[PDB]
């Protein structure tokens, strides 16, 4: 209880839903044979909804009026009420994926801007040095920390076109 | 005899460091010389306000049988 | 609530006074660093608003201190907001502590 | 084959390749890990 | 140039000589191509390595001892809740606290070391012990107070062999701690445990039937 | 200067005559020389104010009349406030009228006078004289008890806003368990 | 210089002249001029205070008066402590406010004179003035007491740690059952 949210491990509603969900699918099954194959896709679909019901409500999220699963966007409001995984360890993933894509990209284009022609190499991708620089780029935080720290991660301003105000 | 000039207001507002530059070196005049700054100040500061107006009186209804006339909130 | 004669009275003859001897060096300082409003350069009254010209009322004071009517009015209103202020914070009796 | 590896080096068929094998990857984590909706370790 | 290698074909990078204790030529990552970056980086893997040596060793012995009788000391992951629950026992965030404290007094100092290497060696720092600080010009390896009995300082080349030791203990730990964390993760036993486990049926009892490192979903 | 506060790092230049100087400015909130200078009076301003403070915090405690915290409760919601157990006859606006007086002519006439006047002024403020052979070092040592001082006051805030005790309360109940009664137990200073 | 720690080693340079010097610094401790002038005072002093303690808790233990551990324990539990019998009612407070005074003055008119001044004085701490005629084999005994007073001091600290009895009535005890009454049998000491 964070915020007037109740678990879905106990709130009715998030029961209810899946009830309804389960019903719904049952319906549909009540008009094929049982070993058809809509029979099977529809079983198949009915367990996959029950395992994602229970998981739900084995992980402890939120629910609020009705059975929705809410989510806790605040360090230390998500941390000491362990749902951290609702939006700080999703939002560390992304920042570490997006800085490995990111820094991939940012490697390439300073290795191919002192070749010959670094307008070919842009359309036409060297794939050796792309597949190095991706992999070299799982370290990129680090490797970031150390450029801004050595002052090579950023550029002067007096060396940046500015209009004439 | 007594009160406040604006411009030495202006002309005292510059931390050191040069944190802000000259800090507010004759904004004074720029602001008194340009009729089109002192209307988007005006025009700023009127909107935000109107916009106050709008967030405070359906919440907080200042006329007396306002807030069951839905139509007129 | 403690007789209003006394309060204001001691309010405003405390205001004048440390307007007079206690805070008069320093706005007398702020009053010259300041000075005119100034206006592109001159003053309101050199650019042409006759309006805005330096009364002749409070140049010139019989004041060894130069303690004009204008500051003698102004702190004598400085004086009776406050002794206002503790006059009806005072006439009040109900709990505006924080306990 | 050097000039059709450098057709296949191209930016088109490099992005649609790499967006292809992305989305081929997602795919199968949510067909094998479905209804992901937290980072629940 | 001509030292082993971690691959025998793959010539090292330009950034990795041999000068370093344990250089190997392994940074596929490109992650030490800074100087001050790599001597950071080296910094940190002999704490690592030391820290690594340590804890290993606090898991390793009092479970085999443990094992064979003697001392009787619980499992390495259970041992802060055991000593929670004593009758004398100081809170978890105090200790933490105390224990914060004391290293960022240390570590500070090791810190402006790291720096320059010749920091708190100045007169006047302590009350004396000052002396104690100068270092051997590389830091991460102080000596002074620390090797009291001066095991390496006599011909240079026997410093770097004990240093080369040193770095392969430490990787070794490094890499027995992540066992042991990842170990204890999938299977609630000890590491002692999980090896008497896989001495009775090799390929039976591993990594593919703990059911956490190969995830249920996929198979 | 006598003092580096890092040991193993250079400090600004600006801070090396200054009394009770340890070249601590890691924010360079004083790279301007009027700014050094303020914060010059300022910080042995703030220190002698911190002393008196400290040295009154701890003589209620020791002489027996309540805390920092209760002193003034007496005066509030009833009246007739105490000094050394014995009775005023003043209430808290005139209380505050006076003092408003009193502290705006004494800073009024402290702050109009000279840069080194407003900090160190002598004369009737030494009577005795006992500034004069070197007053360097007894200035380190003036600065030196006022930081101590502000460390106490800004102390006494913060654990009356944690604990809620007496200073000297919670230094007897530090002692009694330094184990398992310091900062770390309560639940404010970390949010476990 | 009398002794090299070990029979066989390389000897320090500067452990030849000071008193009671054996060459014991495998630290490097005293490579500095000035580290080893503050640490030869430190020794010094640390040796009178260890010969004074030692010399206390053996007074106090063999006269029969009680241990040295349970001395400060009556101070609290209500008050009153025990000297020879005498009331002496002084409270916690009270004592400590003394001792710390006194400790302050002593302290601060001792270390403010000459290096070798504030370690080796003459006027009223020699009145019968034997220090002149031979001084550096009094210094190098005033030295060797003075660490076996150390080692004592540290040895009734640990020992009271340990099996946590008097240090006289655990020396009755050893010399009574030298095999199961030594510092190996406990379980704190060896523990294979
Ligand atoms: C050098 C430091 C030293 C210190 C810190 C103490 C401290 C103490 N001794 Mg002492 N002793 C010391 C040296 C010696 N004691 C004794 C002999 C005793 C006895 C017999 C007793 C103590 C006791 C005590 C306690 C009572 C308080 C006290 O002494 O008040 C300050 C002392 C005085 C006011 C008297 C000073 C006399 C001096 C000026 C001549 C106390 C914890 C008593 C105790 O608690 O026993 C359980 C006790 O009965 N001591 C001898 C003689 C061998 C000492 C040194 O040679
Ligand atoms: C993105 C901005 C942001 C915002 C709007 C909040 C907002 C909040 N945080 Mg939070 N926090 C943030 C970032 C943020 N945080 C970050 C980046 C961290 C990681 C360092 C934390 C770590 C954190 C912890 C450990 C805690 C909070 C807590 C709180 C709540 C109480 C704060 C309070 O008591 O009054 C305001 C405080 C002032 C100093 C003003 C509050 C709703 C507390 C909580 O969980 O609520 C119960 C709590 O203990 N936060
Ligand atoms: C890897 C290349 C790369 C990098 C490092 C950056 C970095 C940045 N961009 Mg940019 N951008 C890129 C490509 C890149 N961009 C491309 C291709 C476009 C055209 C669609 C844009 C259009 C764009 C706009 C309009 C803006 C930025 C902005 C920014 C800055 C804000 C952070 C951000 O992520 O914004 C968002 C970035 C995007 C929305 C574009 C991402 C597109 C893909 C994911 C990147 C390309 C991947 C590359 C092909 C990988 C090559 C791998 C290599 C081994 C071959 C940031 C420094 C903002 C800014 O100025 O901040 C101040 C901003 O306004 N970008
Ligand atoms: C032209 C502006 C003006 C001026 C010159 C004065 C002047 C004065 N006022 Mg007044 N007043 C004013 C405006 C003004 N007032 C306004 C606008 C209000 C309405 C808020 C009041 C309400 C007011 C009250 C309620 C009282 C005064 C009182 C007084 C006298 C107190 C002086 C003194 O030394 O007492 C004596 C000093 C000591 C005892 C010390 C004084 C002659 C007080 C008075 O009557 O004097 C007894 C008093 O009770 N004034
Ligand atoms: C930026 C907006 C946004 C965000 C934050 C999300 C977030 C999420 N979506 Mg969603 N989605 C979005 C936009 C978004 N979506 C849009 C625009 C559409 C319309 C096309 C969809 C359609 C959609 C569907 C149909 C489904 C989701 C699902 C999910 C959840 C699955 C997490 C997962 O894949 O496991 C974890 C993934 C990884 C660990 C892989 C990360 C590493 C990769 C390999 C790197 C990739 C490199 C680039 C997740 C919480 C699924 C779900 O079940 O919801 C709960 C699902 O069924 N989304
Ligand atoms: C910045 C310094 C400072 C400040 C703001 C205060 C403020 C306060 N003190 Mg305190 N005090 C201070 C320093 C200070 N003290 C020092 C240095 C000591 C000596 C250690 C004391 C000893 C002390 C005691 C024993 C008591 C107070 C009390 C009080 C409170 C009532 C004030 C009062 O009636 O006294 C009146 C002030 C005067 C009559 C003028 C000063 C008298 C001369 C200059 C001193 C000679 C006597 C008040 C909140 C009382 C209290 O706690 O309230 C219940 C109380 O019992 N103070
Ligand atoms: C009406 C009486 C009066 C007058 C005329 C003055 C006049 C003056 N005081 Mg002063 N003071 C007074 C009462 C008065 N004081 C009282 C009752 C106290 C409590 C005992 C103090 C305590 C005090 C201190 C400690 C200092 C002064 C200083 C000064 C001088 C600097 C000008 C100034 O204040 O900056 C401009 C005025 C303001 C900014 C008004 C804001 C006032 C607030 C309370 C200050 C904000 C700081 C805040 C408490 C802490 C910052 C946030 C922090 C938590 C991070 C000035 C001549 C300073 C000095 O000696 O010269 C540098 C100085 O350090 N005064
Ligand atoms: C930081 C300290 C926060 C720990 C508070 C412990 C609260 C109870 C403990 C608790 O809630 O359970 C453990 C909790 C997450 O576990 P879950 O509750 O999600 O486990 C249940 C489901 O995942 C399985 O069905 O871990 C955390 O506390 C936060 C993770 C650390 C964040 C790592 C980021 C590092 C950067
Ligand atoms: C080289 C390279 C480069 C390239 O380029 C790239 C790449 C590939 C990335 C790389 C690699 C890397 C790696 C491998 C890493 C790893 C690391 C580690 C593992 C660490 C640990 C580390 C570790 C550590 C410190 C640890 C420590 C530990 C400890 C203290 C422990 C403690 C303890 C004990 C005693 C027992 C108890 O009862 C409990 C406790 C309390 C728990
Ligand atoms: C230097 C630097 C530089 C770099 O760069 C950066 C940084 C780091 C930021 C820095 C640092 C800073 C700081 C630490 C600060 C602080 C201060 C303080 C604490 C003050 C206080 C201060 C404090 C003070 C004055 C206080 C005072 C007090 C008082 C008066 C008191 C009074 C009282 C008494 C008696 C009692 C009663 O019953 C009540 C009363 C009435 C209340
Ligand atoms: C030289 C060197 C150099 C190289 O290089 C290295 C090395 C090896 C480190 C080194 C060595 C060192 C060492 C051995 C040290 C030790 C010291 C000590 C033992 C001290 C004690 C010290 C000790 C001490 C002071 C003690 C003192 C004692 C006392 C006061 C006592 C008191 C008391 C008494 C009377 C009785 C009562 O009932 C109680 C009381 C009141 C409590
Ligand atoms: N100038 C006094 C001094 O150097 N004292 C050092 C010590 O405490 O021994």
């Amino acid at each position: 209880d964070v915020a007037g949210l109740t678990p879905c491990s106990e709130s009715k509603a998030f029961a209810k839903r899946k009830k309804n969900e389960v019903k719904a699918l049952n319906k549909r099954l009540k008009n094929y044979e049982a070993d058809s194959a809509p029979a099977l896709a529809l079983k198949a679909t009915i367990a996959r909804t029950e395992a994602r019901f229970d998981k739900y409500a084995k992980q402890g999220l939120l629910c609020g009026t009705d059975g929705l699963p809410h989510l806790i966007a605040d360090p230390g409001l998500a941390l000491r009420y362990g749902h951290a995984g609702d939006v700080f360890i999703p939002t560390i993933g992304f920042i570490y994926f997006a800085g490995w894509l990111g820094y991939a990209g940012s490697k390439y284009l300073q290795a191919v801007a002192a070749t010959a022609k670094p307008i070919e190499k842009e359309i036409i991708i060297d794939v050796p040095l792309a597949w190095k620089l991706l992999w070299e780029g799982f370290g990129w935080p680090l490797r970031a920390f150390a450029e801004y720290k050595n002052g090579s991660l950023m550029e002067d301003d007096a060396k940046i076109t500015v209009s004439p105000r | 005899g007594i009160g406040h000039s604006m411009r030495e207001i202006l002309e005292a507002q510059t931390p050191p460091s040069g944190s802000l530059g000259a800090g507010h070196k004759g904004l004074y005049d720029t602001v008194n010389n340009s009729l089109h700054f002192q209307l988007g100040l005006a025009l700023a500061s009127v909107g935000t306000i109107s916009s106050l107006v709008a967030q405070h009186m359906y919440s907080l209804p200042p006329y007396a049988f306002l807030a069951q006339d839905f139509t007129t909130q | 609530l403690a007789d209003v004669n006394l309060v204001v009275g001691g309010c405003t003859v405390g205001a004048l006074a440390l307007g007079r001897f206690v805070f008069l060096p320093f706005h007398r300082a702020s009053l010259a660093k300041a000075g005119m409003p100034k206006q592109n350069g001159m003053t309101h009254l050199q650019a042409g608003d006759a309006r805005a010209e330096e009364a002749s009322f409070i140049l010139k004071t019989n004041d060894p201190a130069g303690f004009t009517v204008v500051d003698v009015m102004a702190w004598g209103a400085l004086g009776h907001a406050a002794a206002f202020y503790i006059l009806a914070t005072s006439s009040l009796g109900l709990d505006r502590n924080p306990f | 084959m050097k000039d059709f590896t450098t057709y296949l080096s191209t930016a088109p068929v490099l992005t649609l390749l790499s967006v292809t094998v992305v989305a081929g990857l997602l795919i199968e984590i949510n067909r094998f890990f479905p209804d992901a909706l937290i980072a629940a370790f | 140039a001509t030292r082993p290698l971690w691959q025998p074909g793959v010539e090292a990078p330009k950034h990795l000589d041999g000068t370093m204790p344990g250089d190997f030529g392994f940074d596929p990552l490109n992650l030490g191509v800074n100087k001050e970056a790599l001597n950071w980086y080296r910094n940190a893997e002999l704490q690592n390595g030391r820290w690594a040596m340590l804890g290993v060793a606090g898991i390793v012995i009092p479970a085999e001892l443990t094992r064979v009788g003697v001392l009787n000391v619980p499992e390495w992951a259970e041992a802060g809740k055991v000593y929670a629950e004593s009758e004398n026992a100081i809170p978890f965030a105090s200790l933490l606290m105390v224990q914060l404290f004391l290293f960022n007094f240390v570590e500070i100092k090791r810190w402006e070391d790291i720096k320059k290497p010749g920091s708190q060696a100045e007169p006047g720092s302590f009350l004396g012990f000052e002396s104690g600080f100068k270092g051997t010009g590389i830091s991460g390896y102080p000596g002074g107070a620390f090797n009291p009995f001066g095991l390496g300082n006599s011909s240079k080349e026997a410093m770097d062999d004990l240093k080369w030791r040193e770095i392969r203990n430490g990787r070794l730990a490094m890499v027995a701690f992540l066992g042991f964390l990842s170990q204890h993760a999938a299977t609630g036993k000890g590491p002692l445990d999980n090896l008497a486990d896989h001495l009775a049926d090799p390929w039976g009892a591993n990594f593919c039937s703990n059911g956490v490192s190969i995830p249920s979903a996929l198979g | 200067k006598a003092g580096n506060w890092l040991p193993g790092s250079e400090t600004p230049a600006y801070l090396e005559n200054l009394p009770a100087s340890y070249g601590f400015d890691p924010l360079g909130l004083a790279a301007e020389p009027a700014s050094l200078a303020r914060f010059r009076e300022s910080e042995v301003f703030h220190g002698r104010w911190a002393m008196l403070g400290a040295a009154g915090v701890l003589g209620v405690e020791v002489l027996g009349y309540g805390n920092w915290y209760d002193a003034p409760l007496p005066l509030v919601q009833g009246g007739q406030a105490t000094y050394f157990g014995a009775s005023v006859p003043f209430d808290l606006g005139t209380l505050a009228a006076i003092e408003f007086a009193a502290m705006a002519g004494a800073e009024s006439f402290r702050g109009a006078a000279e840069p080194e006047k407003r900090v160190y002024p002598g004369g009737a403020f030494d009577p005795m004289g006992m500034s004069k052979g070197n007053s360097k070092e007894l200035k380190t040592k003036e600065i030196k008890n006022g930081r101590l001082a502000m460390l106490a006051c800004l102390g006494f805030a913060a654990q009356h806003a944690a604990t809620g005790a007496s200073p000297l309360e919670a230094l007897a109940s530090h002692l009694a368990n330094p184990m398992a009664v310091n900062f770390a137990t309560n639940g404010v200073s970390l949010p476990l």
